[PDB]
């Protein structure tokens, strides 16, 4: 790279980090989509 | 059609042809049908009383020759009443070629082992006990040989499901490997793949 | 060169139009040369005559066509694009 | 003699190696699929084909994937004709349900009546 | 209606192969609970093998229960030469699962299962 | 007969006279490929994909158009054709963009599919194509005119099935597009359809834009409920979620059409939904608790009653299961008080002849009719795909329509006779015109719509309709096999609870209120809480949290249409099952395993612990709830006429006028559809 | 405690449903007529046998089949029905 | 742009937030929730619209067969850009 330099992009990672894997950086895996069945939320008024 | 289409082979047709009429004549008691394919592959249908009388032909006769057996296998097509559509690959080495032997059974009919006639035979029609569930009469040692012990089922039938009925996992209470009813985390997401338009008119059924 | 509109203020269905009343006999008279039951065989010349009495057509003469014709304006519009004569803009 | 007589149903629910719970409440559905109105290809109709009664699928607390216990959830099969797939199902001991084929009854098409003297059913453009 | 058999000429062939079966599965029971050292009793095993066969009772076709004698056979060698371990001897003991609802009400509780 | 032979690749097939070259393919079991033929459209002859070899004869023809002559060898897989495929495949390929990746057309379309199956594989065209303007013809339909392969099946939909006029081709050459020209709104109430017919992604559903993708949808066969036509449809769902609803193929129902509410009201089946059983906390608010509590709570108070202390208000959306199964219940109370939102008079036969609350002729009969007489009802929205038929009839067998009430737009034109119910009287009295066309007519058509009975003096218009129906039966020319008398529902829940012996409206809740009522889905509002005693036990049973759940007691959380096997009975008399497709939300469950745990838990358990138990009672209370997918003919029509001669029920003057006028009063009507931002944005987009 | 609803069920074409078709052609309106506030369900399916449903108090329903019956037997049977209240 | 629930925990460019009273949260204690800062819709909107004189336009993201399937853009409104389907770039004609 110092010959033939990597294309620079605006996202690529200035700071290139190791393997996180053991340490509290380590990646932790969640469904990346919101809640799909919407709940009837009851009125905060009495009914009678 | 030269370059992308594969080249026909009438010669090797032809002789398979006729080697087909030729052995359908000679055993009319169990012969009940003989084709070709496009590929020039010779197959003979026959009746499963007659497993051992065509196999010990073909094996034994002078212009046959068929003396190895290549493979041997059952297919599950659910909507015949004979579902099981057991499959004998044979190679004549003396001849250079190849024939298909196929017939027929369902869960219940007993077909007979042909370890009489090619002993390679003697794991085969196991695993097609195995995989399958056909019984093989008068077979040497008939039992399961790639499923587990306690399997219940036949694994290569097209009403067992993919995944099983149960799953293993180890268990520190009994300290040991149990078995439990099969959840899965992720399910098997079905593809229905097939387009609405024909693909082959060749192979067009006639309908009602 | 388009063939879809937008309304401009000088092209719109608020645009004014409306015929003469020679321009009503006119269009009788154009009317009463088709059988009865197929008034719609006189979108062409009537159109046309629109084209005449304005030199051009805003979207009010394809609408006042359509409406003194019984013709749904979509029809006035398909013979109001599909034909090179029909100025649709000034 | 060489061959038996069996009168008695043909039943083999104790040798496919199925649990109860997948044969005694599972209702299997035989049936001609609908066409796909998105397309006009009708190779889709031609074949019968059984399939199950869908069970829970919930989601997988990790990753929010469809989390299944049904193990006959992707199991269709297909069948030549609909007495074919009667008789597997009554086989093998699954409670089914029935849907006739339903074939589109044949269509009156005439392009000239695009274009009638008296008729409502002219085109009113093409 | 008249269909080739695969041990059995009737029921009553059928129900010896059955009963002989039986007996050797009740023979071996003791052997099994040593050499496995299974952590149940002789009695309950055997009970085990009593419901095993209770299980396919309902049985009227000569070929079905001459299929079930054979895949009890192949059970059976299993067992006694020692290709089964301890997990597949006590797979038939469903002992880490928890029980099922059996009632219409601790079922309608639990989920949508009939 | 007068069949013509003709051969399709030599092998023989009998004709009809003017059967075209591709239906005669079709008789042998060859699909001729298409983009413009649709059979239920016109014929249009445009897109040229159906050019085919008829032997001895140097040119291709158009098999969607051309007709068989006697002797024709039709040579559908000769080397001209498949250079005519390939040629026209190449064409459409030409200016057409490369955007399958983006499409929501990709794998159900049938310019790939056909591409695939009768074109070339490569291009030869080495030129720039096309960029065509998108338009917005309304919030359902998005459109992508780039994609439109020109096949003006957009403009043959909404003249002949749609009746709108308002999609055509402006432009000339390459240059055409489809369109509207001007910046319109094409919001029909069969507007969605053209996302269907359309072969490619030009016209695509705008909720369902980019969600999923047909080959890991799976497909479950099922029912609607937003009417009482009873459309059979495919919810087609992804992961246990549903992704949208298309329709099935049914000849004698909904042909192969839905409506905008079918189509589009599965978001609602998605919001505000009851998931856990609520009870009133000790400051009076709902809160969320077990089953156990919940069905304790309701069953010690259904152990306090008896008689008429326990009632029931049966909603829109409830299937014949749960129906029948609240119907035992409270029947072990020895309480009859079973009632519906709905309103039928109870007046002379009432409920217990089929034949006069039937759509008796049938959806398929309109086909067969002359004159068809619409009585205070707005079809187009009530039963749009009834509205459909009464179309396609009045455009191919030159039916006549009169309609009797307010002036209405049925997308035809009809004899508008005027709004006042005495008119009723006045052809029953021969003193009308129009009663000379229904006797001189050989198959005439009564078409009362329930909306109408929901007035005060229904059971005497419904009497006036049934005596110009056996004025014209007993008298004029017809046979006896053809019904006369009928009635249209808007409510999929009615004729099923009246088969199972409802007493139909509220009266008899507002006669003499419990103290306990159930309310299976029941959000009309038409009993609420000063209708009721003091402090009356109100249990709300269903899927949505709309109207009925804010003023209930005790919430018990059901299964909506999509979430249950579940008998729904159409207008016709039809009875038919749904498929479960998902599972219910949460702790919801299915509403009969709801009903027979309250019943085990209150002490009154019921004899059915399955399904098929639950049918089984439900033939046992009328056999014809289980025979699906069948219309069991309802005779008796001299017999409710008799009884309904007893009692002289006064015609008000107010005139008939039906609750649906314009599009803005159809997308919202049941608590799925008030629920559903999709018809939110309908109702938003037609009332600007 | 008493009758609250009767349920007669038969077919369109049967001839074992005749003389219970001869009841409701002939003889139910005069029934209709003596009791206006009983429901009295008549369901007609395609290929079932006529029966006769009763639904008495608290849910129990007695049930006679009417097969192959003429218009007195069915008036009979539907009179005793009447008069049981049981 | 990323932002922060009131729990402290990042929002995805989905939405992707879990609730204060999910227990679902565990899974982040001791660890952290991975996102990516890099959004694209805010990425995509810094790009300029460009000025083109043509009718139809035609994109293909760059880079000849490294960007997209070439797609051709309409341009005949003018209050509405010509967004690409793929890349999100947006075109105008200058006229
Ligand atoms: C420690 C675990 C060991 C597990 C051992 C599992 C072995 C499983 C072997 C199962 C083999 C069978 O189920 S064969 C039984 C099928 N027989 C029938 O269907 C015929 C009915 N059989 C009977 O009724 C039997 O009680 C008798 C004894 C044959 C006759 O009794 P009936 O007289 O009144
Ligand atoms: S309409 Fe069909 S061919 Fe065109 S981009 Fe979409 S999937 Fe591809
Ligand atoms: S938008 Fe679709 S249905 Fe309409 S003309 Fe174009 S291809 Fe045909
Ligand atoms: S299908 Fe005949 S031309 Fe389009
Ligand atoms: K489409
Ligand atoms: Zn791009």
């Amino acid at each position: 790279p110092t010959v033939k330099p990597p294309t620079a992009r605006k996202f690529i990672w200035t700071n290139h980090k190791f393997n996180l894997s053991g340490t509290p950086q380590q990646y932790v895996p969640y469904s990346t989509t919101r809640k799909k069945i919407q709940e009837w939320v009851p009125p905060s008024t009495p009914y009678k | 059609t030269r370059p992308t289409v594969r080249p026909r082979n009438d010669v090797a047709h032809k002789q398979l042809s006729a080697f087909g009429e030729y052995v359908a004549e000679i055993l009319p008691k169990y012969v009940q049908q003989v084709q070709v394919s496009c590929f020039s592959e010779l197959e003979i249908c026959i009746h499963p009383d007659g497993v051992i009388p065509v196999l010990t032909f073909l094996r034994d006769h002078s212009n046959a020759q068929f003396k190895s057996l290549a493979d041997l296998t059952a297919v599950d097509i659910p909507t015949r009443q004979n579902r099981f559509e057991i499959v004998y690959n044979l190679l004549s080495l003396r001849f250079n070629s190849r024939i298909r032997v196929k017939t027929y059974t369902d869960e219940l009919t007993p077909v007979e082992s042909s370890v009489s006639v090619y002993k390679a035979a003697n794991w085969y029609e196991r695993e097609i006990w195995d995989m399958f569930g056909v019984f093989f009469a008068n077979h040497p040692d008939l039992r399961r040989i790639l499923t587990d012990y306690g399997f219940e089922g036949h694994p290569f039938r097209k009403d067992f499901p993919l995944s099983g009925y149960v799953e293993l996992r180890y268990d520190d209470e009994v300290k040991r490997v149990v078995a439990e009813p099969v959840e899965l985390a992720q399910e098997f997401r079905k593809f229905d793949l097939n387009s609405p338009w024909e693909a082959f008119p060749a192979y067009r059924q006639p309908p009602e | 060169a388009l063939f879809v509109h937008r309304d401009t203020p000088k092209n719109n269905p608020e645009t004014p139009f409306d015929f003469t009343p020679e321009n009503y006999k006119r269009i009788e008279a154009i009317v009463k040369n088709y059988p009865e039951g197929h008034k719609a065989a006189a979108v062409l010349p009537v159109l046309d005559l629109a084209q005449r009495q304005n030199g051009w057509l805003p979207i009010s003469a394809m609408n006042k066509v359509a409406e003194i014709l019984q013709v749904p304006p979509m029809r006035v519009y398909e013979v109001a694009t599909f034909y090179t004569m029909y100025n649709r803009k000034p | 003699t060489q061959l038996i007589t069996v009168d008695e149903k043909l039943d083999i629910t104790t040798l496919t190696g199925v649990p109860e719970e997948h044969i005694k409440t599972r209702k299997a559905r035989i049936f001609v699929p609908a066409r796909n109105n998105m397309q006009s290809g009708v190779n889709n109709t031609k074949k019968w084909k059984m399939e199950f009664d869908t069970r829970e699928r919930w989601e997988n607390p990790l990753m929010g994937w469809a989390s299944t216990a049904d193990p006959l959830s992707n199991l269709v099969l297909t069948f030549s004709t609909k007495e074919d797939a009667i008789a597997f199902a009554e086989k093998n001991g699954w409670s089914y349900d029935v849907e006739e084929r339903k074939v589109p009854k044949p269509k009156s098409k005439s392009y000239g009546a695009n274009f009638s003297w008296n008729k409502r059913t002219r085109v009113s453009t093409k | 209606t008249s269909v080739k058999p695969i041990f059995s000429r009737d029921m009553n062939e059928a129900k010896r192969r059955v009963r002989e079966l039986y007996r050797a599965w009740y023979r071996e029971v003791p052997n099994t609970v040593h050499l496995f050292q299974l952590d149940i009793s002789v009695k309950q095993g055997r009970d085990k093998v009593r419901e095993m066969f209770k299980k396919n009772a309902h049985v009227t076709d000569p070929r079905v229960v001459d299929l079930l004698v054979i895949k009890g056979k192949m059970e059976l060698e299993e067992t006694i030469n020692v290709w089964k371990q301890r997990t597949h001897v006590m797979r038939f003991f469903h002992e880490t699962e928890a029980p099922r609802p059996k009632d219409f009400l601790s079922k309608f509780y639990v989920g949508h299962d009939p | 007969s007068n069949l013509i032979e003709v051969f399709v690749d030599g092998q023989s097939v009998m004709v009809e006279p003017g059967t075209t070259v591709l239906q005669a393919c079709e008789k042998v079991g060859m699909q001729i490929p298409r983009f413009c033929y649709h059979e239920r459209l016109s014929v249009a002859g445009n897109c040229r994909m159906c050019l085919v070899e008829i032997e001895k004869a140097p040119k291709v023809v158009a098999a969607c158009a051309m007709p068989v002559m006697k002797g024709w060898n039709i040579l559908t897989n000769s080397e001209k054709t498949k250079k005519a495929r390939e040629g026209v495949m190449e064409f459409l390929l030409a200016n057409h963009p490369l955007d399958c990746p983006i499409c929501d057309q990709g794998g159900e379309c049938d310019l790939q599919d056909q591409s695939m199956m009768f074109g070339s594989d490569r291009s030869r065209f080495l030129e720039g194509k096309r960029a065509v303007e998108d338009k917005n013809i309304g919030p359902l339909v998005k459109t992508i005119m780039t994609r439109c392969i020109q096949c003006t099946r957009c403009i043959r939909f909404a003249s002949e099935i749609a009746g709108v006029d308002d999609l055509g081709t402006t432009g000339r050459g390459n240059d055409m597009q489809v369109g509207t020209y001007i910046e319109k709104m094409f919001m029909s109430e069969l507007s969605g359809n053209i996302i269907d017919i359309c072969p490619v992604g030009a016209l695509t559903s705008k909720p369902y834009a980019f969600t999923a993708r047909p080959w890991e949808t799976r497909k479950t066969e099922s029912i609607d409920v937003m009417d009482a036509v009873g459309s059979n449809i495919v919810v087609s769902t992804r992961t246990g979620e549903v992704m949208r609803i298309l329709p099935r193929m049914h000849e004698d129902i909904n042909e192969e059409w839905i409506s905008d509410k079918t189509r589009f009201a599965y978001d609602g089946l998605k919001r505000q939904r009851l998931t856990e059983p609520m009870v009133r906390n000790e400051k009076g608010l709902l809160t969320h608790t077990t089953w156990e509590d919940a069905l304790s709570r309701v069953a010690g108070m259904l152990q306090s009653c008896q008689g008429n202390d326990v009632a029931a208000i049966a909603g829109g959306l409830v299937d014949a299961e749960a129906l029948i199964a609240l119907k035992d219940l409270l029947n072990r109370v020895d309480s009859d008080t079973l009632c519906t939102e709905e309103v039928f008079p109870t007046a002379g036969a009432g409920t217990d002849l089929r034949s006069n609350y039937l759509l008796n002729t049938t959806i398929a009969g309109v086909e067969e009719a002359d004159v068809v007489l619409l009585v205070g009802t707005n079809p187009r929205f009530e039963a749009p795909l009834f509205n459909a038929r009464i179309r396609k009839s009045w455009l191919h067998n030159d039916l006549k329509v009169a309609l009797i009430g307010s002036p209405v737009d049925l997308t035809y034109r009809y004899d508008h006779l005027g709004d006042s119910p005495k008119i009723l009287q006045d052809i029953a009295s021969g003193s009308h015109p129009f009663s000379q066309v229904l006797q001189e007519a050989k198959k005439p058509m009564v078409v009362l719509g329930s909306s109408a009975l929901q007035r005060n003096d229904g059971a005497a218009i419904l009497a006036a309709v049934s005596n110009i129906a056996q004025k014209i039966r007993t008298s004029s020319g017809v046979t006896g096999d053809w019904k006369v008398m009928n009635i249209l529902h808007r409510i999929a829940s009615q004729v099923a609870a009246l088969d199972l012996g409802y007493k139909p409206g509220v009266e008899a809740i507002r006669k003499n209120p419990p103290k306990m009522l159930f309310l299976l889905g029941a959000d009309g509002g038409c009993v609420t809480r000063q209708d009721l005693p003091k402090d009356c036990f109100i249990v709300y049973q269903g899927h949505h949290g709309d109207v009925g759940a804010p003023i209930a007691d005790v919430i018990l959380p059901g299964a909506a249409y999509t979430e249950k096997s579940a008998t729904y009975v159409n207008t016709e008399g039809r009875a038919q099952q749904t498929k479960v497709a998902v599972m219910p939300p949460g702790l919801a469950r299915e509403d009969w395993k709801i009903i027979r745990a309250l019943s085990e838990i209150a002490g009154m358990t019921l004899p059915y612990d399955t399904l098929d138990q639950v049918r089984n009672r439900l033939e046992e209370v009328s056999p014809n709830l289980v025979r699906y997918d069948d219309v069991e003919g309802a005779n008796y029509f001299q017999q409710a006429s008799e009884l309904s001669k007893l009692v002289n029920q006064q015609l008000l003057a107010d005139p008939l006028v039906p609750p649906q006028l314009t599009i803005k009063d159809f997308y919202m009507t049941d608590s799925i559809s008030r629920a559903s931002q999709t018809m939110a944005k309908c109702v938003k987009a037609v009332t600007e | 405690l008493g009758l609250r609803e009767i349920r007669i069920h038969l077919c369109q074409r049967s001839p074992g449903s005749q003389g219970v078709r001869d009841f409701i052609e002939k003889r139910y309106v005069e029934l209709k007529k003596a009791n206006p506030d009983l429901p009295i369900l008549i369901r007609e399916c395609s290929d079932v046998q006529p029966k006769l449903w009763a639904r008495y108090a608290f849910g129990q329903e007695k049930n006679v089949s009417l097969n192959n019956f003429s218009a007195d037997q069915v008036t009979r049977a539907l009179e005793n029905v009447l008069s049981s209240k049981a | 742009g990323v932002r922060t629930s009131p729990t402290g925990e990042k929002v995805t460019h989905t939405g992707q937030v879990y609730d204060d009273e999910d227990y679902r949260r565990v899974r982040f204690v001791g660890r952290q929730k991975e996102v990516n800062e890099n959004f694209a819709i805010d990425l995509i909107a810094e790009q300029p619209v460009s000025q083109v004189g043509s009718r139809v336009i035609s994109c293909d993201g760059g880079g000849g067969a490294l960007g997209h399937p070439r797609v051709y853009i309409n341009l005949d409104k003018e209050t509405k850009t010509g967004t690409c389907g793929y890349c999100g770039l947006q075109f105008r004609q200058q006229h």
